[PDB]
């Protein structure tokens, strides 16, 4: 592999902007509150500041907004008391009781390559950039980041033997049972499948099995923003009206073509779809970096 | 050998530097303006010298003496190692030596907050970096800033922490 | 009877700066010439210089620019420090702008481009050269501009100010004259600009015998522009004699003016309210006597260097690691009073950044606005 060697030699400091912000949580903060900080800031996750550990225990991401939301919703005549008030170390120790997974964090001075590794090896999206020396977290490294920096050296490089390549014959991603939704499905249902199967986003269908939208993550944050959270019994086509054409891409379609529909359009995932329009498979962000490592 | 300043600061017409170092062999000193001068090297250690200065051998008394078995009042210089080398000799010489509030400066005024991406923030004037910015308390709960430089690249941090 | 340091032969005084004599130096053998600063040991010991000669020496051998005077080789004595620096035989622009008459458009501009690639090349290297006027400024025989005398100098630390109100009336920016807290480079920007103008007029646009109407001539910021200027150069010196530091041109607001960027050569540049702190309107004594009765109350050792400035250190109760701030209270208005609070960088453990927040978070909720 020649992408493989160009990883492991460009350290996680070379990703880092010339100057960004960094919003961090402590864990004794309302958890309701710390939804609308990551709204009103514009940050999609947070590193959690433990005052009295004095170091930082995890991240507070959509995932846990998605999993509040589906846990303790009761109707739209009642509200989600547990949400309105609820600290984020209350609510953290009740998610990951059972199962307690501790930070992952990478060090500015380590290869890019150990940071892809260290996203697939705990399936995980957000990655806190954190100095041994200082302490301090410095930058949250993501899938999209890397993404545009590795094509810019895609298109300046040589194009090897896979990027003539179909993405049939290379088989990238999965293809098999497809968490989907339909215009008809409410908001809570889709929460749930995204907590039961653990995927970024659901492709919205209609009456036939052709695709009309997609429903992610992202889309949740609206709640937040709309302050509309409470009404989960809404479709998930009703709530997807405050905003575009749906990306797709075919099996036929070449990787280096697939590779660089997804950075121009900025997305996370790209839908495998048919002659009929209709969901065959999915190739995420995560995906085309774990062939590349 | 390192190089030695014999300066005379005083009159005269004719100076000379005789020391035991050129075997009290009398060296005409160079004058410039008013004072006479001589760069000459010597190696690590004590050197004991005096002057002729218009037929009359004197003892530059400012520069550390010593008096002889004998009567002989000369200088003396005891040229260190540390004399030589700069960072060693002004680190020597450090050792050797033992209102109204200020108008606020408008740099401090200037943030990189309030004035595209939201994480994405222009760079800071290196004076305004490691200085504490807050928000108004609103809701019970407190909001802190400050930037930081790591290397060559800016962290803007926010920390939300109840109150 | 030839007085020799290193390899050169001592000469004529070229002059006397800040701290030391100037002399002519030529060497034995290939006849090449060098200018000798001697600082005498016991005088630069005197004043408490020291610091200020061993932070000049560590700057000017690591800077290498074509307009700045290169520092060779430093030669230590057990009497003096002898500073080795490149000679150049056009002397002073001073006394060329004396001798022959005001500059023409074409010269001034070349001239002036040179000094502030100069001014900027100090800069990105955190060394703010105050003192700059054409009586600093040297030429070689080609005409080529050549920046000297560092020792009024200062460093540009992150976060700090600086206070020392140097350098000529005539030069010297309002801030420096009204001796209040500046950044930096800002006021070499006003020394420029009046270089600028000499250069252009043969005169100084800030001059008068009497001393207190020059200043306030210098914090008016107004000075003449003769019929024979540029309008174009003339914006270009209302942008950089502007009296308010914030409104003043920054040497990228130069690079990107019209009348600089003219025949420029390509060798001689590169390429939701927030507040500070909080604003309690008591009396300065009576503010500075909550904040000790507040850092003792939250168990925190200090030492105070000023009746305003403060150095505070907090142990944690978990990693034991010592973490370090500072406090400053400031004057915003005749009626309100700002107290600063300032991160101080030690030198694995917590994180040196949120830690610092702890430590102002404490302090905040016991005190006013
Ligand atoms: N570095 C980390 N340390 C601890 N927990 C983390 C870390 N990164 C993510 N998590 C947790 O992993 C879960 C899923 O997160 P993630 O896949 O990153 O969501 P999203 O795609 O919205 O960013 C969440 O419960 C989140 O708190
Ligand atoms: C008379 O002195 C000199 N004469 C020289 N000639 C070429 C005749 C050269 C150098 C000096 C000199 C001057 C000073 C000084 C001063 O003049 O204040 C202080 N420390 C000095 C050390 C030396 Cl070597
Ligand atoms: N709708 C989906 N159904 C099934 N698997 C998916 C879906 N979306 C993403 N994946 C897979 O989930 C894994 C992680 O991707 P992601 O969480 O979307 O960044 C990858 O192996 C994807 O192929
Ligand atoms: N395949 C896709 N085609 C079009 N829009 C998409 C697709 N996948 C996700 N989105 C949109 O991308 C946004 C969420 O972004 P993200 O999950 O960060 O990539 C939402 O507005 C989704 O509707
Ligand atoms: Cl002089
Ligand atoms: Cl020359
Ligand atoms: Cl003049």
């Amino acid at each position: 592999s020649v992408y493989t060697t160009f990883m492991k030699s460009h350290r996680c400091y070379d990703l880092i902007p010339t100057s960004s912000k960094l919003v961090v949580f402590d864990t004794s903060l309302q958890v309701k509150k710390a939804f609308f900080a990551l709204v009103t800031n514009g940050v999609r996750a947070a590193p959690l500041w433990d005052s009295k550990k004095q170091s930082f225990v995890g991240m507070l991401t959509i995932t846990d907004f998605i999993n509040i939301l589906h846990r303790y919703y009761k109707s739209a005549l009642v509200q989600i008391y547990e949400l309105e008030e609820h600290k984020i170390e209350t609510w953290r120790e009740v998610y990951l009781q059972d199962s307690f997974k501790p930070l992952v964090c990478i060090s500015p001075n380590a290869s890019l390559f150990d940071a892809v590794s260290s996203l697939i090896r705990n399936k995980i999206h957000r990655l806190p950039v954190i100095d041994p020396e200082s302490g301090n977290t410095l930058y949250i490294l993501t899938h999209k980041r890397i993404l545009k920096f590795l094509k810019l050296f895609i298109t300046e490089f040589p194009k090897p033997e896979f990027m003539s390549k179909s993405l049939e014959e290379l088989q990238i991603g999965t293809y098999a049972n497809i968490a989907m939704v339909r215009t008809t499905t409410p908001v809570y249902v889709a929460l749930g499948i995204f907590v039961q199967h653990r995927v970024s986003a659901l492709p919205v269908v209609d009456e036939k099995g052709r695709v009309v939208d997609i429903y992610s993550k992202f889309d949740v944050i609206n709640l937040a923003a709309e302050k509309t959270y409470n009404n989960l019994d809404v479709s998930v086509t009703k709530a997807l009206q405050h905003r575009e054409g749906v990306l797709k891409c075919y099996l036929h379609e070449t990787l280096e073509a697939i590779i660089n529909r997804l950075v121009e359009a900025e997305v996370h995932r790209l839908v495998v779809v048919d002659e009929h329009d209709v969901v065959k498979g999915i190739v995420s962000l995560s995906d085309i970096l774990q062939a590349l490592v | 050998a390192r190089p030695t300043v014999f300066r005379w600061t005083g009159g005269g017409k004719e100076v000379y530097l005789s020391g035991s170092f050129n075997n009290w062999s009398k060296l005409p000193l160079t004058r410039d303006h008013n004072n006479f001068v001589a760069i000459l090297d010597l190696p690590e250690g004590e050197h004991q010298y005096k002057f002729f200065v218009d037929g009359q051998w004197t003892h530059d008394p400012s520069e550390p003496i010593v008096t002889s078995q004998l009567g002989t009042v000369n200088n003396i210089i005891q040229v260190k190692k540390t004399d030589f080398e700069v960072f060693d000799a002004l680190m020597v010489d450090s050792q050797k030596c033992s209102k109204a509030p200020p108008i606020l400066p408008p740099h401090l005024l200037q943030v990189i907050l309030n004035k595209c991406d939201p994480a994405l923030l222009p760079e800071p004037n290196h004076v305004m970096l490691n200085h504490l910015y807050a928000l108004s308390i609103k809701d019970g709960v407190m909001v802190l800033s400050a930037t930081h430089r790591y290397k060559k690249k800016y962290v803007t941090t926010l920390l939300y922490k109840p109150i | 009877g030839r007085v020799k340091i290193g390899h050169y032969i001592l000469g004529d005084t070229l002059g006397v700066g800040t701290f030391g004599k100037v002399k002519v130096g030529k060497h034995e053998l290939t006849g090449h010439k060098v200018a000798v600063k001697i600082l005498n040991r016991q005088k630069i010991r005197s004043l408490d210089v020291v610091g200020k000669i061993r932070r000049e020496i560590q700057n000017l051998k690591l800077f290498r620019h074509p307009h700045i005077i290169k520092l060779y080789q430093v030669i230590s004595t057990p009497s003096d420090i002898f500073m080795v620096m490149e000679y150049v035989s056009g002397g002073e622009l001073f006394d060329y702008i004396c001798k022959n008459g005001r500059l023409d458009e074409k010269e001034s501009r070349r001239l002036f481009q040179q000094i502030l690639s100069g001014v900027d090349y100090c800069h990105r290297h955190m060394v703010v050269h105050r003192d700059l006027k054409p009586e600093n400024v040297l030429l070689d025989a080609h005409m080529n501009a050549k920046i000297a005398d560092f020792g009024l100098s200062n460093m540009m630390s992150d976060g700090e100010f600086l206070r020392t109100s140097c350098g000529s009336p005539n030069y010297a920016a309002p801030e420096v004259i009204s001796g209040r807290l500046y950044a930096g480079p800002e006021v070499d920007i006003w020394s420029s600009g009046v270089i600028l103008y000499a250069l252009l007029c043969g005169t100084l646009p800030f001059d008068d015998d009497h001393v207190p109407t020059l200043f306030k001539k210098i914090c008016d910021g107004i000075f003449y522009t003769p019929q024979y200027l540029n309008p174009s150069v003339i914006s270009l010196l209302k942008h950089m004699l502007q009296v308010d530091p914030m409104k003043r041109a920054t040497i990228k607001d130069i690079r990107e003016h019209e009348w600089f960027k003219q025949d420029l050569p390509k060798y001689l540049f590169p390429e939701a309210k927030w507040h500070l702190g909080i604003r309690s309107q008591s009396r300065p004594n009576d503010i500075m006597a909550e904040v000790c009765r507040a850092i003792k109350q939250l168990d925190y050792e200090w030492k105070v260097v000023n009746p305003y400035y403060l150095r505070v250190r907090r142990k944690n109760p978990v990693t034991s690691t010592f973490s370090k701030m500072s406090l400053q209270l400031y004057q915003v208005d005749s009626r309100t009073y700002l107290l600063d609070f300032r991160s101080i960088d030690d030198e694995r453990p917590g994180s040196h950044t949120i830690e610092f927040f702890e430590m102002c978070a404490n302090l905040i909720k016991i005190l006013a606005q």
